[PDB]
């Protein structure tokens, strides 16, 4: 099943304050009005990076797995919300994602429908990046209209190559980032407000 | 005179130089000193590593300070190879390691680049071009025991030499003849280890020294280790050189009224020039202004009129440099005058200067002409009664010198 | 700051002085361009205390003392139009208040003295009589003004008021001045963005090179930045020299319109606006000038029968300063720009010989006074 | 040698470009001087301040090195007197205007 | 249309925009010049049949 992305997932491209200004940037983004996959728990390709978003009320989503094999031969990334905390670790793990509560060739560890959660996951060998936002919504099965800006949470030191990912367990959606040019309306408070996808249509290109 | 390449100057205003307010000090700012590397576990344990099967720590995801190891009085010797111990506090690495063992005072010398003999070839091998430092200290109070502390051992025999950085813990029976040993001592068959037999009465060459060797790797995955970061006091409304989190610049630092978001670190103007920074040691956002600069212009009558001059600092306030703050910049050596005249030498923003009365350069607001009221009424006319014929000279450029240049004769010739 | 770069830049010799000499030549020329336009009045002709100009109402374009002391329209013009990296912006020699004192002197001299203050001393003339000379200068007889003076004055007050306050409703009229502001801002921002460019160097940050590379290789990377930044700065001053030549052409035209319109009355067709030119008033605007051209436009399209000459006692009469016209039954002579018929007399006309020569001559009567 | 070729070529391009821009200003001055010769010397201009300040009578050209000088001769009114004035005068119930 | 050269040409920054902008200003002027010379007449006046 598929769903439309609208104009959402505009993560702050850099840690820079700008105000009353229309900045132009060439990062990996959701192309506007593209199709995304709709779900309500497969292992999936990661491509150039992932957008993930979900209908928050029950908190059933627990975390994610990322890597190449995700199943021995080499190190792979586990991230899980252990109730009050989040555990991040990068061992040569080998498990199914379905027995989420049950989870050394290892080199790093760290600890951190009423709503929409929005999250973006990105890599470039130069450390692994997570962005997010949360907003209230009506009881609707698919992404609402409007702009949402996603704030950088962490930039984790892991050095792991990623080609594949999985989820630990509401509706949830998967889209992919693409190399795209955006014009970003930073307001008087330096929040990103509106944005233009320069490759969407000829008016946006104008 | 040097600007014009001349011993004579005509009346005018000449831009002779640019001047810039220089930085009064250098400022450095970084976050609070945190996640310092866990080296102490390798030195301060009650047990220690035994050289036939030595132990390695991994150091990662932390800030080091190697200068503790070459300033603490706790150690009997420090040695280093390939890179200076000070340069280790500049460098960065993907991982760092610390190797450890106990050796007798006569044999610690085996822990050096390209060495040979029992310790170097069968216990711990360093290549001819090794980079790293070695810390050694006498431990006769910790590691010696009556009759000998037999936990401390070295490998005396091996099948072949170690390769550079090869770690080995092997204890296989050495064979010295045609008889197969079957994993036990016997005829030409021997246990491969020996002890220094560390006892409290031993002479210094037979006393235990604890030893640690530093080692490092920098890889394609970015550095998880670096040395320590400096910081300074913060100074405001003064021109300073600055370094916030590695961002070099020079300017005046001030308070700000900007509203940065919690993840943002610095603020930018329309042309992508930084105009504010977060101080990493507070919640203060600081505005940055570039240090005051401008052209310096010399205002002169002709040199065959006078050697007196005035100086204009274009766009510079007199705070930053007998003195007069014009809108065009600070003016120095010109007298302000409350009269007005035709503009003799132009300064800008309605100001001009002249040489006048006991004589000096003066500066004044220029006069546009004499004020006149035309005698207008709805029934009055003025009619001329005479006509003064006037001859006026108009002069126009019509042509130019017919210069020609052969580019091959100019470039090559 | 970098003495390393500053020392490498010596190898290029004179270029650093040439670009600043060229920008100085342009900078000295703004002050000349504004003096050629505005400073062409010898004295500051104030403004008279009692506003008895016939029916004509200049209060929209004369100074307002409650404010720079701009006029009303001259304040609309300023409101509808209205840095760091070694770049500096220099003030003009004449301030906006000094330029407003010049446009005040020019139109105060024009209103009180006509064209006379251009040729010599300002000679007072009543404003309605100045307008009668300006009608007489476009080939309309003076009495066409005096007999219509309240109509002409109301019709001027309507055109300079109701219509010219269109500048309150729209800003798009001033596009020529806004374009000159925008081009200089967009060039100067393009010069600054060129500092972020690599030009093939390892980094565009000059201290980044010097902190990352050995001194002999750092000089190669810096010479790469110097080559690109110097070409960037030469491209800018070349485009400013080309752009300053079109501003000089516009300033020479504006200085010519200030002499030939304003303090004259131009006979040059379409020079001082469409129609037969009467007057013009300068108003200042940021980086420019606005001329309000006052002009006479005729208003009818029905017809008369006409003839080149008329026969009388076997002799041909030609109109002395006019046209012969018939209303269908009776023949008259008129002035040629406005329908005012007169009886054809021997002093409305001149003879030139025989009736036989002229093609299209008509038989009529010439009255003898 | 290629460093000298690159620098000396760019030095000569900078000269020729500024010479082309300066020749356009001299051409504008020669086009103006040809217009002043035509309208001020070969004619009598009725065109304000074109041929000197005043009411233009005539003008004379003189040669100068790389230029021209015009000696503009003008009538300048002087010694004015105030009078009362009227737009018309009334006679036999009819308005008369000055011819 | 070489991709290898195109990625190097990006490191020269704004130059290629600044040239294409300059030629666009020259293109628009040619229409302005022609409009200012010829379009001085308000109506398409036409001559009588005889
Ligand atoms: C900007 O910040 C101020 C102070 O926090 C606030 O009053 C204002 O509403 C914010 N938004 C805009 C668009 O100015
Ligand atoms: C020389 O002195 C005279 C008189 O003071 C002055 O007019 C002239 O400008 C001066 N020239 C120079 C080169 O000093
Ligand atoms: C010059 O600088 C001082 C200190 O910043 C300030 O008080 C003064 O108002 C300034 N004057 C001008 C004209 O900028
Ligand atoms: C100019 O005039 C004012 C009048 O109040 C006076 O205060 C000032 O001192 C005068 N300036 C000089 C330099 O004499
Ligand atoms: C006119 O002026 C001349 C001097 O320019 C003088 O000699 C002559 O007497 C004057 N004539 C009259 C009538 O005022
Ligand atoms: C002139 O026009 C203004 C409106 O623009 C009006 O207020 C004023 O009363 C008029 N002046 C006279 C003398 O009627
Ligand atoms: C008078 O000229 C108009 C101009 O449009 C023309 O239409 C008309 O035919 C003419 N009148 C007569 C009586 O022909
Ligand atoms: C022509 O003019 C005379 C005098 O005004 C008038 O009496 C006559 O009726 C007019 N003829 C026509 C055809 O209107
Ligand atoms: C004017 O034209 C008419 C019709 O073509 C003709 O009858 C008449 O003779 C012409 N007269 C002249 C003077 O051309
Ligand atoms: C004009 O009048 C003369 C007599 O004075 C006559 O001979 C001639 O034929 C007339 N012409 C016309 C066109 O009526
Ligand atoms: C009379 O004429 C002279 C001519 O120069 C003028 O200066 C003066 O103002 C006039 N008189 C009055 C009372 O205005």
């Amino acid at each position: 099943a598929y769903t439309n992305s609208f104009t959402r997932g505009v993560y702050y491209p850099d840690k820079v304050f700008r105000s009353s200004v229309l900045h132009s940037t060439q990062d990996l983004f959701l192309p506007f009005f593209s199709n995304v996959t709709w779900f309500h728990n497969p292992v999936l390709p990661f491509n150039d990076g992932v957008y993930f978003a979900s209908t928050e009320k029950s908190n059933i989503i627990r975390g994610w797995i990322f890597g190449t094999t995700l199943d021995s031969k080499t190190q792979s990334l586990l991230i899980v919300n252990n109730a009050t905390n989040v555990v991040i670790k990068v061992c040569e793990f080998q498990f199914c994602n379905d027995p989420f509560l049950g989870v050394n060739n290892c080199t790093f560890e760290y600890v951190s429908f009423k709503n929409l959660r929005e999250f973006v996951f990105k890599n470039i060998d130069g450390y692994f990046k997570i962005y997010s936002k949360h907003t209230p919504i009506n009881l609707v099965r698919d992404l609402p209209q409007g702009f949402s800006a996603l704030e950088p949470l962490v930039d984790l030191p892991i050095g792991i190559n990623i080609t594949r990912f999985q989820t630990l367990l509401a509706a949830y959606y998967v889209g992919y980032l693409q190399p795209r040019t955006f014009l970003l309306k930073y307001n008087e408070n330096g929040t990103i407000t509106d944005a233009v996808d320069c490759a969407l249509d000829p008016l946006s290109e104008t | 005179k040097c600007t014009l390449k001349s011993f004579t100057v005509e009346k005018g205003i000449y831009q002779t130089s640019n001047f810039r307010v220089q930085p009064t000090e250098s400022i450095v700012r970084f976050p609070n000193i945190t996640n310092l590397c866990p080296f102490g576990e390798v030195f301060n344990a009650t047990r220690f590593a035994s050289v036939y099967a030595w132990n390695r720590k991994r150091i990662s995801n932390c800030v080091a300070d190697y200068s503790v190891l070459y300033n603490s009085a706790s150690f009997s010797t420090f040695k280093c190879y390939g890179v200076s111990p000070t340069k280790l506090n500049d460098l960065c690495f993907t991982n760092v390691y610390a190797d450890s063992f106990v050796i007798r005072g006569d044999e610690v010398r085996q822990i050096a680049p390209g060495q040979t003999g029992k310790i170097a070839d069968y216990n711990y091998k360093l290549p001819d071009d090794f980079t790293g430092c070695v810390i050694a200290w006498n431990s006769n109070n910790l590691d010696s025991k009556v009759g000998g502390n037999y936990n401390y051992l070295f490998r005396l025999f091996r099948k072949s030499n170690l390769k550079p950085f090869e770690r080995d813990i092997s204890t296989e029976i050495y064979q010295a003849g045609s008889t197969p040993c079957n994993g036990v001592e016997g005829f030409n068959c021997y246990f491969p280890l020996q002890s220094y037999g560390f006892q409290p009465t031993n002479g210094v060459g037979y006393q235990p020294y604890r030893v640690v060797v530093l080692s490092f790797e920098l890889l394609h995955a970015p550095a998880t280790v670096c040395g320590p970061k400096k910081s300074t006091n913060l100074v405001k409304n003064k021109c300073v050189n600055f370094n916030f989190n590695g961002l070099t610049g020079t300017g005046v630092l001030t308070e700000s009224n900007k509203k940065f978001l919690p993840f943002q670190q610095f603020g930018r103007d329309i042309a992508d020039t930084t105009d504010a920074v977060r101080d990493p040691q507070t919640l203060e956002i600081l505005d940055i202004t570039p240090c005051s600069f401008g052209g310096v212009s010399v205002i002169t009558p002709g040199t065959n009129t006078s050697n007196q001059v005035a100086v204009l600092y274009q766009g510079v306030n007199c705070t930053e440099v007998n003195v007069f703050q014009t809108r065009a910049g600070c003016l120095i050596g010109a007298e302000h005058v409350n009269n007005s005249y035709e503009c003799d030498i132009p300064i800008g923003a309605g100001i001009c200067a002249s040489y006048q009365t006991s004589q000096s350069v003066i500066a004044y607001t220029m006069s546009l002409g004499a004020e006149n009221s035309v005698a207008y009424s709805n029934n009055s006319i003025a009619i001329p009664t005479n006509f003064t014929i006037s001859v006026t000279t108009e002069i126009l450029p019509v042509s130019m010198t017919k210069t020609s240049v052969d580019c091959t004769m100019y470039i090559c010739g | 700051d970098s003495t390393e770069c500053s020392n490498l830049l010596l190898q290029y010799g004179s270029f650093c002085t040439q670009l600043n000499r060229a920008l100085t030549g342009i900078a000295v020329e703004q002050d000349k361009n504004t003096q050629e336009v505005f400073a062409q009045v010898k004295q500051i002709y104030k403004t008279p205390p009692i506003k008895d100009f016939g029916g004509f109402n200049f209060s929209q374009i004369l100074p307002d003392p409650s404010k720079s002391k701009r006029s009303f329209i001259e304040d609309l013009l300023f409101n509808k139009v209205t840095k760091f990296n070694g770049l500096t912006v220099l003030p003009p020699l004449l301030t906006d208040e000094m330029i407003a004192q010049y446009t005040s002197a020019l139109l105060a001299g024009t209103i009180t003295s006509g064209w006379t203050f251009g040729a010599g001393a300002a000679l007072q003339i009543p404003f309605a009589m100045q307008m009668a000379y300006r009608f007489n200068g476009i080939g309309v007889t003076q009495n066409v003004l005096y007999e219509n003076q309240k109509l002409i004055a109301n019709q001027f007050n309507s055109a300079i008021g109701k219509i010219q306050d269109s500048l309150s409703s729209t800003a798009s009229a001033l596009g020529k001045l806004q374009d000159v502001v925008n081009q200089n801002a967009q060039a100067l921002n393009t010069l600054v963005k060129q500092l972020s460019s690599n030009f093939g160097a390892i980094s565009s940050v000059l201290n980044d090179i010097l902190s990352r590379l050995d001194k002999v290789e750092a000089e190669v990377q810096i010479d790469r930045l110097i080559t690109g930044r110097l070409q960037s700065l030469q491209t800018y001053v070349t485009q400013q020299l080309i752009r300053a030549a079109e501003i000089r052409a516009s300033a020479n035209l504006a200085a010519t319109k200030m002499s030939e319109c304003v303090l004259g009355q131009s006979k040059r067709v379409d020079f001082c606006g469409k129609g037969y030119h009467l007057m013009s008033f300068p108003q200042s605007a940021p980086h420019g000038v606005v001329f309000l051209h006052v002009t006479y436009v005729p208003a009818q399209e029905k017809n008369f029968t006409t003839a080149p000459a008329i026969c009388h006692d076997g002799k041909a009469h030609f109109p002395r300063e006019g046209v012969f016209v018939s209303n269908g039954t009776h023949w008259f002579v008129t002035q040629r720009n406005f329908y005012e018929p007169q009886i054809i007399t021997t002093d409305n006309t001149f003879v030139s010989g025989n009736c036989d020569v002229v093609i299209g001559i008509v038989n009529n009567t010439v009255y003898d006074p």
